[PDB]
C-alpha cells in the first residue's frame, strides 16, 4: 500500500522515469518541469514526487550514484555544458541536503552529447532535456 | 501501463516553425559571433568607464523597448544620480530594448551602453552623482 | 539637393491641420493625423515605430510631426511598452 | 456546384479563422519575436539598413549534355544598403491580415469543413512563407556584416556635407546637414585582400 | 470595440483593500501613488530571506491586485530591525526584497521596471523597538504610481 | 500555497524559442562587445569642471548658433574674462543648446564637446577666464 | 558560355518561392516545390533521384535547390531507402 | 489516400510489451530509443550458439514487433558469462549474435543496417555471478531508435 511497488507506481503517476534493471537503477528527470526555466532553480512546486524520490532512494542506501544533466542542441557548447552543470549541482546538492553521503554522489551535466532522443523534433527534444540517475 | 516522462501542453505548427526558424538563425549568430570575435580582438571593457558604487548596487529587473533617455532618467532617479547629457540628440531616436531580469544597475548600464553601441555612451561619475549620456556626433 | 523638410511640418508641428486636409480618425491614442495628399502628417509626442516618415520633425518641446506614408495601423512606443494604433480614413 | 460553393463557404471560413488564430499567437510571442529580431543591432552608423546577401554552394547548372557550369560558392547582393528611418520589425512581415466574413445539404456541411481545413492550411503555408521571408532578410544582412567582416564586401562610403544657417528672411534653417551615401556596399573581387578567420 | 474596463473593476479593487486591511496589510492609496506596507514577520522567517507556504496565497493575491492598474515601474524595498551587522541587515533586506521581487516578477507584473532594495531599518518608522523580527520595522514595502 | 508562473514556457516549442531568444541575445551582446570601441576615462580629453564659485551657478539657455558670442556672455555672466585664441572659420561652429537648470561648467563642458576638434574650451579659474581655442 | 546557375536558385535556396510562382502541393514529404515557369524549383534536403534538374544548388548546410523539369512524381533517396513523392499542380 | 497508421496500432504495441514483460523479456522504451534485453538461457543452449525449437514463436513475434516502427539501423550484441577463453566467449557471443541476426534479417527486417557483435560479458550488468549460462550476463540485447 506504500511499498516499493506502490511508490514506483505513483512515481510514474508523477512520471519520473524509473528504471529498475540489474542493480543499477536509473532515474530520468524532465528538467523542465522539475526546474524553473533556464535556471538552476528547482521547481519547488513539484515537491511530492521528490519526497518519494528520496523515499525510494533510501531503499538502496549504500549505492553510489551517477547523475547527469542534459540539454538540447542549442546555444554554445560552453553554454550547454555550463547550464547542465548548474542543473547537475543543484540536484546533487539537493541530495546532499536530503541527507545522502556526499561521497556516494557523482554528477555530470552533459550538454546533449548523448541524446536518448533526437533534437530535430520537438517532442524528442522534450524527451532530451533530462537527468540521469544511475546507481548500483 | 507505460509512459514517457515529458508530457507538455499541446503546441501548434506556428510556434513550431517559428522555433526552427529561430534556431537556425541563432546558430548562424553563434558562428557569426565566433568569426567576428576572432577577426577582431576585443581590447578593453567598459567597466572602467562604468565602475560600480554603493547604491548603484541596487538591483532591477526590466523590460523595455523604447528610447534611451527616458529609461536612463528612470534609472538615475532610482539611483539618486543626477543625470546629464552631452551632445544633441539625433533626429532618429536611439531606440533600445533591454529585457532582462535581476541584475545590478551597473551591468544594466553596461548592456545599455553596448546596446547603444556607437550611437550613445554612458559615463558615470559616482564620486559625484553623475550619470551622463554622451550622444554620437554625426 | 534634397528638400529641407516640409514646411507643412511646421504647421502640423502645432495642432493646425495642413490646408485641405482630412482629419484622420485616430482611435486609441493622443496623436492626431491628417490626410493631406496620400501623406498623413501626424502630430504626436509618442515615438513612431512601424511605418517611417518621409520627413520628421519635432518642436522645441519634443512634439513630433511626421510626414508619413499612409498607414491604417500605426506603431509607437509609449514607455518601452509598444502600442498599435488604428486610424480611420 | 452546390458542391463547390459549399467548399468555398468553408474555404475563406477556415482561412480567416486560421488568420485570427495565428494573429493571437503572434501577439503573445511578440516579445520573443523581436527578441530574436533585433534589427537595430544590425543597422549601421547613419541608420543605414544593411543589404541582404545571399549564399551559394555547388551552383551547378548543366547548361546541357555537353557543358556544365558550377560554382563552388556564390554570393548575391540583394536590396542594397540604404538610409532607413525606422528600423524594421517583424509585424511588417508576419502580422497576418485578419478579416471576418460570414457572408453566404450534407454536402454543404462536409464541404464547408473541407474548405475549413483547406483555408486553414493554406494560411499555414502562407505563414510559413512569411517566416521564410523574414529569414532570408535577416540572414542576408547578417551576411553583409559577415563579408564586411571578411573584407568580402565594402562599406557604405558616404559623404555628409553640412550647411550652416540656411534660409531667407521668411524661412531659415540654422543647421542643414545633408547626407549622401556616395559608394554603396559591394562584393570586392580582389580576394587577396580578404579576411579569413580561423577559429578555436 | 475598445475597452471601457481594462479587464478590471473598481469594486473588486475596493473589495481587496477592505479585506486586506481587515487583514491589516496596509494599503496606502495616496494622491496618485499607491503603496503597500507589510510586516515582514508574516512572510520571511526570523532573519531569513526565506518565505513560507501559506503566505503565497496572500502574495499572489497581491499580484492579482497589481494587475488592476496600468503601471510602469514598481519599487520594492524592505526593512529589518537591526540584528547583527550593518552589512547583513542590508543583505537580509536586500535578499528579502529580491526574492519576493523575483517571485512577483515571475508572477503577473505589468510594470516595465522593478527596482529592488532594502535597508537594515535605517529609517525605522517606529522607534518602539520591541525586539527583532516582530518589530514593524521588520517590514517590506512596495510603491507604485498608477499610470494614467 | 503558491501558483505556477503564468508566462512559462510550458510547451515544448515555447521552451525552444525561449532559449533561442536567450542565445541570440547573448550572441548579439558579444557582437556589441567586440564592436563597441570606447575611450578610457583617463584619456577622454573633455573639459573638466574648473570648480570656481563664480562658475558654480545654475543657469538656463535655449539657443543655437555660433559658440563664441554665447560663451562670451557665459563668461560675462560668470564674471570671467573671455579670450579667444585662433581664427573663427568662415562656417561657424554652431552649438545647439536647450536647457533649463544647470551649471555654467556643464555649459562649458558640452559646448567643448560639441566643439569637438574644431574648437576647444580652456578655463583658468586662477585668473578667472575662459579661452576659446580654435583648430 | 553556359549560365552559372539560376539566381532564383539562390532564392529558393531558402524558403522563398520565386517571384510569380505557384505552390506545388507536395504530398508525402518535406520538400517544397514551386512552379515558376514550367520549371519547378524544389527546395529540400533530400536527395533527388529520378528526374534531374537543370540546375542544382545547395546551401551552406546542404539545403538543395533544384531547378527541375516538371514531374508529377518525384524520387528521392531518404536513407538508402528510396521515396516516391506525389505533387499536385 | 495516404496513411494514418502505417499498418500498425499502438494498442498492439502495448499489448506486446505488457505480455512480454509478463514473460519477462525486457523491453526498454527510453527517450526515443527502444531496447530489448533477453536472457540467452531461454534461447541458446549451454555455451552453444545453437537455438532451440519453441523459442522461434517468441523470436518471430519479436520480429513482428520490429515491424511496428519505421527504423534504420538495428544493433544486436550478446554477452556471455566467462566460460573458458576470451577468444571463445567472444566467439560464442559473436556467433550467437550473428545467428539470431541472420534469422531475423531473413525474417522481417525494416532496418537498412544491422550491426552485430557480442562480448564475453566484458561489461557484466550484474556481478552476482551465480554461474555460467544461467547468469543474466549470459544475454542478448537489441537496440534501435524508432525512426521519426
Amino acid at each position: 500500500r506504500d511499498s516499493k511497488r506502490k511508490i514506483i507506481r505513483d512515481l510514474q503517476k508523477q512520471d519520473i522515469q524509473y528504471v529498475e534493471y540489474g542493480d543499477t537503477r536509473t532515474l530520468i528527470i524532465p528538467t523542465d518541469k522539475y526546474f524553473m526555466f533556464s535556471s538552476p532553480r528547482l521547481n519547488e512546486i513539484c515537491y511530492p514526487g521528490l519526497n518519494n524520490v528520496i523515499r525510494l532512494l533510501n531503499f538502496y542506501p549504500q549505492s553510489t550514484i551517477y547523475v547527469a544533466g542534459f540539454t538540447d542542441n542549442v546555444g554554445s557548447r560552453s553554454h550547454k555544458r555550463k547550464l547542465s552543470q548548474a542543473q547537475a549541482e543543484t540536484m546533487m546538492t539537493f541530495l546532499w541536503a536530503n541527507g545522502i553521503a556526499a561521497k556516494r554522489l557523482k554528477a555530470e551535466g552533459y550538454g546533449d552529447k548523448n541524446a536518448i532522443s533526437d533534437n530535430a523534433i520537438i517532442h524528442g527534444s522534450a524527451q532530451n532535456r533530462r537527468i540521469e540517475i544511475q546507481w548500483f | 501501463k507505460f509512459k514517457k516522462p515529458p508530457i507538455n501542453n499541446p503546441s501548434d505548427d506556428a510556434t513550431i516553425k517559428l522555433a526552427e526558424a529561430a534556431v537556425s538563425v541563432s546558430d548562424s549568430m553563434l558562428e557569426m559571433a565566433k568569426v567576428e570575435k576572432v577577426i577582431t580582438p576585443p581590447s578593453k571593457d567598459n567597466t572602467l568607464t562604468i565602475p560600480n558604487a554603493y547604491n548603484l548596487q541596487a538591483r532591477a529587473s526590466v523590460d523595455w523597448s523604447g528610447p534611451i533617455e527616458e529609461l536612463t532618467a528612470r534609472i538615475a532617479k532610482a539611483a539618486h544620480f543626477r543625470f546629464r547629457v552631452l551632445g544633441k540628440s539625433p533626429s532618429v531616436p536611439v531606440l533600445i530594448s533591454i529585457s532582462t531580469k535581476d541584475e545590478s544597475l551597473a551591468e544594466i548600464l553596461r548592456d545599455i551602453d553596448y546596446q547603444a553601441g556607437k550611437k550613445a555612451s554612458i559615463h558615470v561619475y559616482p564620486n559625484s552623482q553623475v550619470v551622463e549620456l554622451r550622444y554620437a556626433k554625426i | 539637393i534634397p528638400p529641407s523638410a516640409n514646411d507643412l511640418l511646421l504647421h502640423v508641428l502645432e495642432g493646425v491641420p495642413p490646408p485641405g486636409s482630412r482629419r484622420l480618425v485616430v482611435s486609441g491614442g493622443d496623436a492626431r493625423a491628417w490626410l493631406s495628399n496620400e501623406k498623413m502628417y501626424v502630430r504626436t509626442n509618442l515615438t513612431i515605430l512601424s511605418p517611417g516618415w518621409l520627413a520628421s520633425m519635432t518642436s522645441a518641446d519634443g512634439t513630433h510631426a511626421y510626414e508619413m506614408q499612409k498607414s491604417p495601423v500605426l506603431l509607437v512606443s509609449w514607455h518601452g511598452k509598444v502600442m498599435q494604433l488604428k486610424v480611420e480614413g | 456546384a452546390l458542391k463547390e460553393t459549399a467548399l468555398s463557404v468553408g474555404a475563406q471560413a477556415g482561412l480567416a479563422w486560421r488568420a485570427k488564430i495565428i494573429d493571437e499567437q503572434l501577439n503573445k510571442q511578440a516579445r520573443n519575436l523581436d527578441a530574436i529580431y533585433d534589427f537595430n543591432s544590425l543597422v549601421l552608423e547613419h541608420n543605414i539598413l544593411p543589404p541582404v546577401l545571399l549564399e551559394g554552394r555547388n551552383t551547378l547548372n548543366l547548361a546541357d549534355a555537353q557543358s556544365i557550369r558550377i560554382s563552388d560558392r556564390t554570393y548575391k547582393v540583394a536590396k542594397q544598403a540604404h538610409f532607413i528611418t525606422t528600423p524594421p520589425t517583424w509585424r511588417q512581415y508576419l502580422w497576418m491580415d485578419y478579416v471576418k466574413p460570414e457572408a453566404p445539404k450534407e454536402i454543404w456541411c462536409i464541404y464547408t469543413e473541407r474548405g475549413w481545413k483547406n483555408g486553414i492550411d493554406q494560411a499555414n503555408t502562407i505563414l510559413e512563407e512569411n517566416i521564410a521571408r523574414i529569414k532570408e532578410d535577416f540572414g542576408g544582412m547578417i551576411l553583409y556584416r559577415k563579408l564586411l567582416a571578411m573584407n568580402m564586401v565594402s562599406p557604405p562610403y558616404v559623404s555628409h556635407t553640412d550647411l550652416g544657417v540656411t534660409g531667407d528672411g521668411s524661412e531659415i534653417h540654422i543647421d542643414d546637414r545633408v547626407l549622401r551615401i556616395t559608394a554603396l556596399p559591394e562584393l570586392n573581387v580582389n580576394s587577396a585582400e580578404w579576411r579569413a578567420a580561423v577559429a578555436k | 470595440l475598445p475597452c471601457r474596463v481594462d479587464g478590471a473593476c473598481d469594486a473588486t479593487i475596493i473589495k481587496m483593500m477592505t479585506d486586506l486591511n481587515k487583514k491589516g496589510i496596509k494599503v496606502a492609496s495616496v494622491g496618485q501613488n499607491y503603496l503597500i506596507s507589510i510586516p515582514a514577520s508574516a512572510l520571511f522567517a526570523d532573519q531569513s530571506p526565506r518565505l513560507n507556504w501559506a503566505s503565497y496565497s496572500l502574495l499572489n493575491e497581491i499580484a492579482a491586485f497589481l494587475k488592476q492598474f496600468r503601471k510602469i515601474a514598481i519599487t520594492v524595498t524592505s526593512y529589518s530591525s537591526k540584528y547583527v551587522s550593518v552589512k547583513r541587515e542590508r543583505a537580509l533586506t536586500l535578499a528579502r526584497s529580491r526574492v519576493v521581487s523575483e517571485y512577483l516578477w515571475s508572477q503577473g507584473v505589468d510594470s516595465r521596471i522593478i527596482f529592488t532594495q532594502g535597508l537594515g531599518s535605517d529609517k525605522p518608522i517606529t522607534s518602539y523597538t520591541l525586539g527583532g523580527d516582530r518589530s514593524p520595522n521588520a517590514r517590506v514595502e512596495i510603491t507604485f504610481r498608477r499610470a494614467v
